[PDB]
């Protein structure tokens, strides 16, 4: 997005990112940069140890034996990818990680969760992973030579609006990685076809004045509430409370049977 | 998505019963007015660029702070995004008009748009005002009596206006 | 001609342990790739190494984009 | 959910373009077909009970072993017969939905997807349902456009099961 | 995931000391229990389709409302997803039995299953009832005395029973 | 919240039928274990302070970075908050033991606790380690065979172990 | 909030260290600057209404679109809100100057102000322009040589400038 | 953080008013005290090791049972002695912070709040820490304003512990 | 991101006004400082490995809990990740020095870093301590008068110190 929304949302680096294309007759440093970009984006910005590097796959990429898409596929099918994104993760979290790493976006629909779940159950991890890389979406956006990059913050064709909002649930910042087993943030949002408010970068903070307590910190409590007292006006509720009233607010939410969806510093 | 027929179909399967005579006659009534629905879709489409541009000009005239430097419509990139959002909303309104159901408009366009605009800082009230101007314009083309067979399109006009109301409610 | 180590999936199907080289020509701008973010760099003979299990996909991909599969050779 | 209108919008939105004259003709084709589809569904609905019981009887006739062999997957008791009649009624009802919808979308969404898993894990023979669908074809008494569209849905189900 | 051995290893590495003698003898006792562990895994695996189908059949018999139109197991795809869920739960129970540790069952299957079900409307209590049906069906299969060397498999049976209960508790 | 009886009542009421003979017998079996359940609750309550203090000492010994300056348990105010959190988890685990159901622990203690610890910078993994320490001490105290009518309390001990695992899994 | 002394204290406590000689010497240097800091606070406070009023008049004179009908400063309530905002920013700048730390300005005033302004359509750039007007107006008042002991106030002028620029950066 | 300046700003902010002459006099009083506080902090810091060791010995002398009775809460072993010296060092370091800050704010935020829950949970006698603070009072060697302000913080800790 | 020039450019564009004479003169003054800014970047870069290694050694000596088993810098992978974080922070500080603006730190290096550290359980205060060690070493290297043209580099050193402090405050 433009700068004025980008600084607020903390997506300036994503907006100014340039797609990396491995051209013909590329030099050694270009292949090095392409390999580094693939490792950064497919492995979700983890500190990749040299012992976890795919030496044979990057050799084939260097020697023009395979394309960038094939190297992306080799990294995605690698046991390193399995260990940090599949073997200790629930299936819904795993496929949103696949969507972020391979297509650069958040899941659009619960049917996309229904897909890749049956596909896993019928054809294994390899077929399920190949679905993303062989998809029509991967071909027009990245092709055989462009490193995949995150696209959820920009308006795409055949895109649902929720994708942009849901993007901030899967991209938590430039200095973030997908490293810690964790559950998806999009489960209820995808299942019930909703959208969650975006609280990223500086968007989450709210005015404090003299209303915040001793340590001048407000917390936003997003809860799901029903009538258990006073009339409930909305199913969704947001509560801004100081630190000193955080335990009391939590306990009275608990005794009303209200489900807490999120707590963030505001 | 859902169209006017599949909505009744999905409700009937959940109840696990055949469509009754009344529902079948309601859908027969719906396909009786199918030609007017096609005309309205075609008429909005043929003047989509004029609808978007005239509504944007009116919106920037009534709200000069959008195009004022520092405004959210200032700079070519933001102005281009704004005109694209107007065209996008209009396109999805036509999609909902075509299908006879609002599912395409909600699921693909309207759901998540308020949060997106709040996160972007796009003024939802200004976008809602722009959608009313497109609504006002698009009903004038849809209700234009010149060069079309005479008939009563009040029902389809109300349906189109309802879709535009959903859009305006969603952005704000 | 290398590649079979990484192209063939880690599934140990004997059928899947077969790769083939596709020669494709005439990768034009078509209505199928109007919204392609990347641009076509070569329209002459390009060589794509395809494992058996994805030959169904790739030829479809080639066929939507106007590419002509002129030859297919065992690796 | 494959119907002419939803697919026209799906194609246009996948190309990010407004609905042109191509989608208008799609809607025109849906309009020409809709009345025949609606009369087809009503005729099947009014005749649903005789069609379901006759279809169940036809399956029992062609596959007599279903009525004396003991087992959860067979109809040698009343429980199996109730399940059999219910399944054929599901087939008949979802076909009427396709006639209403104008495409195989109800069949794809509600019946076709996963039917292979079901017939295998509960060892139900798809040939039973093929004969049931064949009986409905031979005895729905539709003519013209209504018959043609209804037979396409019934044949779509048959080709899925075979 | 962890197995019965790596679980002790990870705790020891975090504490930064060698496994004590008692931990080594405990793992050795697990080793002496290994053939019966493999037999139980093989027996549940060999009857897995029968286990899932019979448990599902019994579950739909006592809960006709699951398969009633509009119910959560109605329509082929939902019913197939339901059978898949039973099969998935049984498979990770066998994985947990094989490893001697519940981490694979917890991380891959049970983590997030409850709120997935809650979000989607899948009745977790009914899933728990189905898992309980697979429980005794598999425990009779594991404890079947004929065609196997005799011995006490009560400890293995208790461990497999615990995995099934953990799954039943997680989904509800 | 639910207790062991109201849990099956809630499941039956959704399904709209009476508790079957099997469900009533399972509940009678729960009643037959009630004395042991009251003993386990009583034994943990009588040693709550010992459990909390010993678990905290073991945790800060194994994870010294919690109590060095700049650590999250450093300063008296944060150490007291941490001891209070040990106390709150142990108390709600006993509530779950008393009711025979995990709903009180989930709805009143674990509801939003991981998100709360993330918002505050409290290390959730270290909270889980402390809960695991409380678990081992409490299960030992419940299994102590001195001064009590002897009997097999393995089922209640397994149930209590499950509540502690739920707490440890929710915080991390 | 922090003042100039407790900011250094909090950093030391996080490190678990006594203040070094250089930090105590730096604190002694800012103690020797305390009289000048009090004069700056006194001079801005004693001219606060004039600073706000002249800055606001200049801002609308150079940005007439704010006070034109439909502008964000149009109507007496929004005009009053704008003036109040100016006084609020200036007051927290004096708080920060008094304390010697921007924590009070950042935590109580600036945090979330940009989100509020974006959500309301308050143009942050013109708010930043208005704060920039209060900036040199207050800096010339602090630097007025008449009726005060002569001395170099360059450090305190630079610090107050930083608080003003920090407020301007937050709103824009 | 209870400091003259932060509290002055807080009171003014709740009334929503600018800093008047009252807050300026608070700042003037803070300035009058601050240099003495800074030298008090420097002297305590330079003598910190002997003060902490001497305070620990004074506690061990007054309560000999702490160095000879087994238990986690006592200092009969090296682990307990290290914990004790660390606690007294914590006390001394936060007292220097108070001298720098000009108020009991560091002691309140870092040490005083919750200390009674600590001493109860870990069966630590507050009398031990009172004796340590009394030793520090008697041995810091400060004079004048430095001594008065430092004794105020040390007596504040003593009064909290008793 | 912005450099020292585009920062005032973006501010001016939001105001919709040309850069004034004072802004242009301030930028010219920045240009006369450019050689020393390039020298500072070059000196930190040429000693980056020494800065990281010495700072890490000092940090682990001061906080030995990090490197003992179970600590967050224990194991080679975790230690190498810690070393990479130190190098990454130093690299982005050089970027900020080179550009003259802090936006590269907020946009990239500190964008979600605190969230990352809380999620993984990395102690942020220890990271802040490590950043301070790199700060003192790098400032000493920049200020070394040997082998360079003599001059006053106090302004660039103050700016570099601000970048280091902002990184430390981002994680503390
Ligand atoms: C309200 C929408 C306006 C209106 C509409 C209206 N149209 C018709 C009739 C027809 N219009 C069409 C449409 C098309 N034919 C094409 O080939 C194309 C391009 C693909 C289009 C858009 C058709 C086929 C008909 C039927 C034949 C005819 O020419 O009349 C009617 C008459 C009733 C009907 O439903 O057919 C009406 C009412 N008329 C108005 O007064 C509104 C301004
Ligand atoms: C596992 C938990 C341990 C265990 C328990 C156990 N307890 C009983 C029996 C009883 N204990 C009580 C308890 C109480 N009486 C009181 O007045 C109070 C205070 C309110 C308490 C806590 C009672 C009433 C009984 C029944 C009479 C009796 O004294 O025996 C049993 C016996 C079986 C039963 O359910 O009655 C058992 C097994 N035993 C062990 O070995 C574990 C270490
Ligand atoms: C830059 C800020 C200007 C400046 C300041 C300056 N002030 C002093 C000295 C003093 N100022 C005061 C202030 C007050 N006394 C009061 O009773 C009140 C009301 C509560 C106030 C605000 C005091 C007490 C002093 C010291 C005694 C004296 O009056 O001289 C100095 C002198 C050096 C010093 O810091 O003590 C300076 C430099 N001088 C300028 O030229 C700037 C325009
Ligand atoms: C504070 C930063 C220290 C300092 C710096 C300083 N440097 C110069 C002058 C120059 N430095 C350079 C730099 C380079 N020339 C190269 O080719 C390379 C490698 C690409 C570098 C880094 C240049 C070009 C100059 C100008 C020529 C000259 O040598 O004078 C100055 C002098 C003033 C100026 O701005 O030019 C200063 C002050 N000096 C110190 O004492 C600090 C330790
Ligand atoms: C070292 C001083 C301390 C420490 C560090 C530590 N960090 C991690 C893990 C990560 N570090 C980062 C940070 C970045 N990655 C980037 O790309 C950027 C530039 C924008 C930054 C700032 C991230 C994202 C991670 C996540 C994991 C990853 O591998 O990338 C670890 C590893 C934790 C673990 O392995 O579980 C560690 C150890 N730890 C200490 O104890 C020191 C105080
Ligand atoms: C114009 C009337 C108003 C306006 C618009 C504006 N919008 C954006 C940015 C985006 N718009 C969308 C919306 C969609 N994307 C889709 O794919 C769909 C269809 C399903 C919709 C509805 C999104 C997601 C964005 C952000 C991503 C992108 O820009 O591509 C902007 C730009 C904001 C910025 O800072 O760049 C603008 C300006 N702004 C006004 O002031 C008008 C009132
Ligand atoms: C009748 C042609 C033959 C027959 C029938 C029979 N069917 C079942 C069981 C099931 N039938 C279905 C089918 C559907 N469920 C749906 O939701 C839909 C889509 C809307 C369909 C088509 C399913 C899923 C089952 C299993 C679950 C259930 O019992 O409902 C049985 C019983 C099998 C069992 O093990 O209980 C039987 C007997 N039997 C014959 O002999 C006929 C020839
Ligand atoms: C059958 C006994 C009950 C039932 C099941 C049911 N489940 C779903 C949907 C999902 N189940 C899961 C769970 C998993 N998928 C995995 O891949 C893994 C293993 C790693 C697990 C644990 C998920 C993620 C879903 C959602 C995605 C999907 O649709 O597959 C459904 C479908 C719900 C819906 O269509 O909305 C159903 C029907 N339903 C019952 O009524 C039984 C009690
Ligand atoms: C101790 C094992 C670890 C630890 C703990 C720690 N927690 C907090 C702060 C809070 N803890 C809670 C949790 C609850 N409050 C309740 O009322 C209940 C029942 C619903 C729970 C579970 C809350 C809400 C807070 C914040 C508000 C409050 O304290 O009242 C802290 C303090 C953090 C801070 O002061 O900033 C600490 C230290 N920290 C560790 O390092 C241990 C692993
Ligand atoms: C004046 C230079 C510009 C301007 C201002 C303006 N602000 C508002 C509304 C609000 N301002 C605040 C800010 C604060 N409230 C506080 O308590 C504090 C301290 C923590 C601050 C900084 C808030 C919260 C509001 C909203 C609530 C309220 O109205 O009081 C408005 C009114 C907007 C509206 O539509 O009502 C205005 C006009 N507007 C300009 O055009 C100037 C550039
Ligand atoms: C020394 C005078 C006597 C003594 C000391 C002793 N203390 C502990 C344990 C703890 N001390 C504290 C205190 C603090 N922690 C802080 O962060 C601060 C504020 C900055 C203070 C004052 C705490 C929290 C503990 C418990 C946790 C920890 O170990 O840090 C012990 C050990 C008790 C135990 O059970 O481990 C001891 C021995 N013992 C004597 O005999 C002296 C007379």
């Amino acid at each position: 997005t433009s700068l004025v929304s980008a600084q607020r949302l903390g997506i300036v680096a994503v907006d100014e990112a340039i797609p990396l294309e491995l051209r013909s007759r590329s030099t050694e440093e270009e292949v090095d940069a392409v390999i580094l970009a693939v490792y950064r984006q497919v492995l979700g910005n983890d500190h990749l140890m040299s012992q976890e590097r795919l030496t044979s796959a990057e050799s084939l990429l260097r020697g023009r034996e395979i394309s960038v898409r094939d190297f992306v596929r080799a990294v995605a099918l690698s046991e390193v990818y399995r260990q940090k994104f599949f073997h200790s993760n629930p299936q819904n979290r795993f496929i949103e990680l696949n969507y972020k790493h391979l297509l650069g976006r958040a899941p659009y629909d619960q049917s996309e969760i229904a897909f890749h779940t049956d596909l896993y159950h019928q054809g294994g991890y390899e077929a399920e992973i190949n679905s993303y890389i062989d998809s029509v979406e991967y071909t027009e956006n990245f092709g055989d030579w462009v490193v995949p990059y995150f696209r959820g913050f920009a308006t795409q064709r055949n895109q649902k609006t929720v994708g942009f909002s849901r993007s901030f649930q899967v991209y938590r910042g430039y200095a973030t990685s997908d490293r810690s087993g964790s559950r998806s943030r999009l489960t209820r949002e995808l299942a019930r076809n909703t959208a969650s408010p975006v609280y990223a970068g500086s968007t989450a903070e709210s005015l404090r004045g003299t209303s915040a307590g001793s340590r001048n910190q407000m917390y936003r409590l997003q809860v799901i509430q029903g009538a258990a007292g006073t009339r409930v006006r909305r199913g969704k509720a947001e509560y801004l409370v100081s630190y000193d009233n955080l335990s009391a607010k939590l306990q009275q939410i608990n005794r009303q049977g209200d489900t807490v969806t999120m707590i963030s510093l505001a | 998505m859902f169209d006017v027929f599949t909505r009744v179909v999905s409700q009937a399967d959940a109840r696990g019963e055949y469509l009754s005579g009344s529902q079948l006659d309601a859908l027969s009534a719906t396909v009786a007015e199918g030609n007017k629905r096609i005309d309205s879709v075609n008429r909005i489409t043929g003047n989509a660029s004029a609808i978007v541009s005239n509504a944007a000009r009116a919106l920037f005239a009534e709200q000069p702070q959008l195009i004022q430097p520092g405004g959210n419509a200032y700079t070519s990139r933001r102005m281009a995004a704004c005109l694209r959002d107007m065209e996008i909303i209009l396109r999805y309104v036509t999609y909902a008009t075509f299908t006879g159901d609002a599912s395409v408009l909600e699921d693909r366009c309207l759901n998540g748009l308020r949060e997106t605009y709040v996160a972007l800082g796009v003024p939802g009230a200004s976008v809602a005002a722009g959608v009313q101007k497109m609504k006002e314009a698009a009903l004038d083309i849809v209700n234009d009596p010149n060069g079309i067979t005479r008939g009563d399109c009040s029902a389809i006009v109300a349906e189109i206006a309802g879709y535009f109301d959903r859009a305006a409610a969603a952005v704000a | 001609m290398l590649g079979q180590s990484s192209l063939v999936g880690y599934s140990n199907t004997q059928a899947a342990n077969r790769v083939f080289v596709y020669e494709v020509s005439g990768l034009r701008q078509t209505d199928a790739n109007e919204n392609s973010a990347h641009d076509i760099r070569r329209s002459g003979s390009v060589f794509i190494k395809v494992p058996y299990a994805r030959m169904n996909d790739e030829m479809r991909r080639i066929s939507r984009l106007g590419g002509t599969i002129v030859n297919i050779r065992p690796y | 959910m494959k119907t002419p209108l939803t697919e026209a919008v799906s194609t246009a939105d996948s190309q990010g373009r407004f609905l042109s004259s191509t989608e208008l003709q799609i809607a025109f084709g849906r309009l020409r077909q809709a009345n025949a589809g609606l009369q087809a569904a009503k005729a099947l609905t009014d005749n649903a009970q005789s069609l379901v019981n006759g279809a169940a009887q036809a399956v029992y006739n062609k596959f007599p072993y279903t009525t004396q062999t003991q087992g959860n997957n067979f109809a040698a008791d009343q429980r199996g017969k109730d399940k059999c009649a219910r399944d054929i009624g599901y087939y008949l009802r979802i076909v009427t939905y396709c006639l209403v919808a104008g495409g195989t979308g109800p069949l794809d969404e509600y019946l076709i997807a996963g039917i292979d898993e079901i017939n295998r894990t509960f060892d139900l023979s798809p040939s039973w349902y093929v004969e049931a669908l064949k009986y409905i074809k031979a005895n729905h008494g539709l003519s013209g456009d209504a018959r043609d569209e209804a037979n396409s849905y019934l044949d779509y189900a048959i080709n899925a099961l075979s």
